[PDB]
RNA sequence: UAGCUAGUAGGUGGGGUAACGGCUCACCUAGGCGACGAUCCCUAGCUGGUCUGAGAGGAUGACCAGCCACACUGGAACUGA
RNA sequence: CCCGCAGAAGAAGCACCGGCUAACUCCGUGCCAGCAGCCGCGGUAAUACGGAGGGUGCAAGCGUUAAUCGGAAUUACUGGGCGUAAAGCGCACGCAGGCGGUUUGUUAAGUCAGAUGUGAAAUCCCCGGGCUCAACCUGGGAACUGCAUCUGAUACUGGCAA
């Protein structure tokens, strides 16, 4: 099952999630098919808190990839902000 | 349109098969002098039409025997 | 035996300059003619001529400036044993541009500057400074 | 050497030979004092240098120098062996780590204590 | 006004009936800091006299070098006996990168930014000679244009 | 992590005034400036080229109060940066927050400026900065905080500040105790008896 | 360490596999590899990379990541995509 | 993270000082004890051993050992040699291999140019961004010098023909 999920790299107490499309069986911070944006929970409010290449996301979703709850929340929040 | 190699037949004593040597120039990795290298391939030759020394055109295909994975597309020049 | 006639030409130039000869003569060839042409056009020699039909002799009239040879160092780079080819962005320059490198490209023999300005690479025949 | 010759028989660098084979790429090794004695140095110098033969934990048996003025070592005293040769004594290529394991420190030493395992004087 | 630097002092000896006679040799280099450099080598029974002979000799026997804003025109190789020296022009900020014998010569000569290295025998007396010869044969774009019968940009541009 | 010993000893070793004292008094009335420290100071050392390179590096280091590790990192960064390596090394050194505070005159010396910075007395863009090595950038506003602006030492230090030469690249309003770092200082505006190229050689030996 | 190899090399046909295939058989042909180093021995997990070096290179493969192999030692199948 | 209290108050060690290599004298010792990376010290004023004073270098670290690269152009492809310093086989023929006079044509193999695909992400580098700075995290890019395919150029090398 292809899934879109967050690969947390960040640093200790300072997470920086990377939205990646990957086979759900591979480890979290491991093999990924394609990266489609980033999310930084800590935000200076003048930086880009979340960047999403919605087009590629839609491409993979149409192909059949599922979406983690948090990635769906991010997509919905950015489309709502727009 | 089709990937292809060209070589000469060094031995044909096998039934329906031939071994062709593909020679190429490669710059030596360290010293630089362009040195000749040879690759010998067991090739499928229906009708055994290839004589030793002939220059033949070969293409890759599915595994046909334990070693044969190439088929003769055409003969280029024969019986030099 | 004789196996690099371009090396023979370069060495004739070098030894004639060392011996303060006014001119040098060698068996001719189209490649030798083109190399002499590029040398003349870059001003390292006075002039050149070819004489004869069946066994052409090419003659180069050398040049001196202050009782000094204008050509300081002439060395073959791509010797027959080890050919040296370079791409357009890898073409060497001699003496930081003061000298000239002779390049054989798909569009004939020319200097490194000309080859770079024409966007081509080729075989580095020799260096002259 | 011709390039052709090199492509036929590539250059083959000498492998560096170690000067401390008994350590087996370890900084120190433990060992038991088999005999503790004195020896005289090369012709130029003249002294009674204190050395000990030590059987290492890896089987190797080698001789090691005992630096400093005074030592309390006997048979069966386990000591730590460190790299380092002593020039005027052929055969001895190892030092004893003063202040490590059974080996004690140098008495009343004040300068360069850390090389002889002497605690900082309480003054 | 010229700046002078002593590169090396060495004690030699000659053997005679009574025994060994000690003397000294001095290698010094003088320069104008603007492209003119000479080197001298003197002998005397005492060091100050040897150094003074070397200075006097060094003031003559000096040559001019066509510097370019404190750096060399083009990479240069020099050779004398077993001392093979290599020098190349460098960008600003590099400073003087060289062994001591070459360092002194280049500093007194005025080359502000140069990368140098000595190969083979690092004998100072011959290293200085090879450096001086290399710097001497180094030509300038105007001189090479004059030789070749063209202009500067006709070579540069 | 900081040199705490006697200060004039360093000036005596380097043979010049290093501004390690406030300046109110002529340094020759406070020490034998022209004699090296120690029992054998009077003897003169015929010092090698490596010695002079080391002395130059030590002079700059002791001027700015920077230890070897930090100075080595500074040299690496200056070499990485484009342009004249020595010049950007000097720019990096002069861009330190404590140095900027001293140039604007809130401290009689760089050590006093460093203590001011450390004790939450200096603001950069209205933000409390407590790190000595904070790099100040062009168009920055460095100000004394209101609570620490009533310290007697800063009002004392402003007189020494007005008595020394005024840097061109800083605009200091002493009344409000605030200043603007207009631009990075060039080589020409700072003292010309620093041979940075010696340091460039020393970190390439 | 100069020679190695009889399912070895190729072919017809049958069998087997998800799939091509000596994968396995029955028979026929007598071949295949090798001085551009086969075979044999010793040593070793490979790569992105890390250290060093002006660079080419030398060494190296810990942590992060991709791949492979193993799960007390040897062997075997079953369930199951 | 911010605010308040107290009080300089709770907080500096390690190696070295003959030359290489920055930093020197006195006392003790007397080729003993001892030091040492190499050269080397020590037999009666030792800047080299041990102690003190002074000094130099690093710094919450400092030294010692082990291992790799460097310096080492000391496996030299970039970048070495062989008359005497180590190094031309005793000499000749000769197969495989390496190289090959000059002109014309053709080929596009090598070669060059362009384009496409690919060269995982992280790491190195550039311009920026966020933790009070830095280490650290992070955005975009360059790079990943390669490999393969296609279309071109034909001077040089190769093939073929004369
Ligand atoms: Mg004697
Ligand atoms: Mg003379
Ligand atoms: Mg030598
Ligand atoms: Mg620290
Ligand atoms: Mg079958
Ligand atoms: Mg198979
Ligand atoms: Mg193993
Ligand atoms: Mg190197
Ligand atoms: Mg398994
Ligand atoms: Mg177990
Ligand atoms: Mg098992
Ligand atoms: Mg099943
Ligand atoms: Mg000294
Ligand atoms: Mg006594
Ligand atoms: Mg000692
Ligand atoms: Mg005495
Ligand atoms: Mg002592
Ligand atoms: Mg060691
Ligand atoms: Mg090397
Ligand atoms: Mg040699
Ligand atoms: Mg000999
Ligand atoms: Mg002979
Ligand atoms: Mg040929
Ligand atoms: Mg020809
Ligand atoms: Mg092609
Ligand atoms: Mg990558
Ligand atoms: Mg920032
Ligand atoms: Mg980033
Ligand atoms: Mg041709």
């Amino acid at each position: 099952m292809v899934t879109i999920r967050l690969a947390r790299h960040g640093a200790k107490k300072r997470p920086f999630y990377q939205v990646v499309v990957a086979d759900s069986r591979n480890a979290r911070n491991g093999r990924f098919i394609e990266r489609v944006g980033f999310f930084n929970p800590i935000a200076s409010e003048k930086e880009e808190g979340t960047r999403l290449d919605l087009d590629r996301i839609a491409h993979w979703v149409g192909q059949g990839a599922t979406i983690s709850d948090r990635v769906a929340a991010l997509i919905k929040e950015v489309n709502k902000a727009a | 349109k089709i990937r292809t190699l060209q070589g000469r037949v060094v031995s044909d004593k096998m039934e329906k098969s031939i071994v062709v040597a593909i020679e190429r120039f490669v710059k030596h990795p360290i010293y630089g002098k362009f040195i000749k290298r040879t690759t010998k391939l067991h090739v499928h030759d229906e009708n055994n039409e290839c004589g030793i020394g002939d220059v033949v055109e070969i293409r890759e295909c599915r595994p046909l025997s334990k070693t044969k994975s190439w088929t003769l597309v055409r003969v280029v020049e024969k019986a030099v | 035996s004789m196996q690099d006639p371009i090396a023979d030409m370069l060495t004739r130039i070098r030894n004639g300059q060392a011996a303060n000869k006014a001119a040098v003569t060698m068996p001719s060839s189209k490649l030798k003619v083109a190399i002499a042409n590029v040398l003349k056009e870059e001003g390292f020699i006075e002039d050149f001529k070819v004489e004869g039909d069946t066994k052409p002799e090419l003659e180069l009239t050398l040049k001196y400036f202050q009782g000094k040879a204008v050509v300081e160092s002439i060395q073959r780079v791509s010797r027959p044993g080890l050919r040296i080819y370079k791409r357009k962005d890898e073409l060497p320059k001699v003496m930081a541009g003061l000298g000239i490198a002779v390049v054989s490209t798909s569009k004939g023999v020319m200097t490194d500057r000309a080859a770079r300005q024409a966007g081509l690479g080729g075989e580095i025949i020799c260096y002259v400074a | 050497a011709t390039v052709n010759q090199l492509v036929r028989k590539p250059r083959a660098r000498k492998v560096a030979k170690s000067n401390v084979p008994a350590l087996e790429a370890c900084p120190q090794k433990r060992g038991v004092c088999t005999r503790v004695y004195t020896t005289t140095p090369k012709k130029p110098n003249s002294a009674l240098r204190k050395v000990c033969r030590v059987r290492l934990t890896n089987g190797f048996e080698v001789t090691s120098y005992i630096g400093g003025e005074g030592h309390n070592l006997q048979e069966h005293s386990v000591i730590l062996i460190r790299g380092g040769r002593v020039k005027d004594l052929p055969g001895v290529r190892y030092h004893t780590v003063r202040g490590a394991l059974d080996c004690s420190g140098v008495k009343d030493r004040k300068q360069a204590r850390s090389k002889y395992g002497v605690k900082r004087p309480k003054a | 006004e010229l700046q002078e630097k002593l590169i090396a002092v060495n004690r030699v000896s000659k053997t005679v009936k009574g025994g060994r006679i000690f003397s000294f040799t001095a290698l010094t280099v003088v320069g104008d800091g603007n492209g003119r450099v000479g080197f001298g080598y003197g002998k005397a029974r005492e060091v100050p006299a040897a150094i003074q002979k070397a200075m006097e000799k060094a003031r003559r026997n000096m040559i001019n070098v066509a510097l370019n804003n404190g750096t060399l025109q083009h990479p240069v190789k020099g050779v004398h006996t077993g001392s093979r020296v290599f020098m190349q022009p460098a960008s600003e900020g590099t400073g003087i990168i060289a062994g001591g014998a070459m360092r002194a010569v280049l500093e007194v000569a005025g080359v502000h930014n140069v990368l140098a290295k000595a190969y083979g025998s690092t004998n100072p007396i011959n290293v200085v000679r090879a450096t001086i010869d290399g710097l001497e044969n180094m030509n300038s774009p105007e001189m090479v244009a004059a030789k070749r019968g063209k202009s500067v940009e006709e070579i540069l541009g | 992590a900081r040199y705490l010993g006697p200060k004039l000893k360093l000036s005596r070793r380097e043979g010049t005034d290093l501004f390690l004292k406030s300046d109110v008094r002529a340094i020759d009335t406070k020490c034998k400036i022209e004699q090296a420290p120690g029992q054998h100071g009077a003897r003169k050392p015929r010092l090698s080229d490596y010695g002079v390179q080391l002395r130059e590096k030590q002079k700059v280091r002791r001027i700015y109060g920077v230890l070897e590790r930090q100075f080595r990192n500074y040299y690496k960064e200056a070499a990485r940066l484009k342009g004249n390596t020595g010049e950007n090394l000097l720019a990096l050194l002069e861009g330190r927050l404590d140095n900027v505070v001293y140039r604007m005159g809130f401290g009689a010396t760089r050590a006093e400026a460093r203590q001011l910075v450390s004790h939450k007395a200096i603001m950069v863009n209205g933000r409390v900065v407590n790190i000595a090595s904070y790099q100040v950038s062009p168009n920055d506003v460095v100000s004394i905080r209101e609570k620490a602006k009533k310290q007697s030492r800063v009002k004392a230090a402003l007189e020494l500040a007005e008595q020394r030469e005024k840097p061109t690249w800083l605009e200091v309003d002493a009344g409000k105790m605030e200043g603007t770092f207009k631009r990075k200082p060039e080589r020409s505006d700072l003292s010309a008896d620093i041979n940075e190229h010696l340091i460039v050689e020393l970190y390439s030996k």
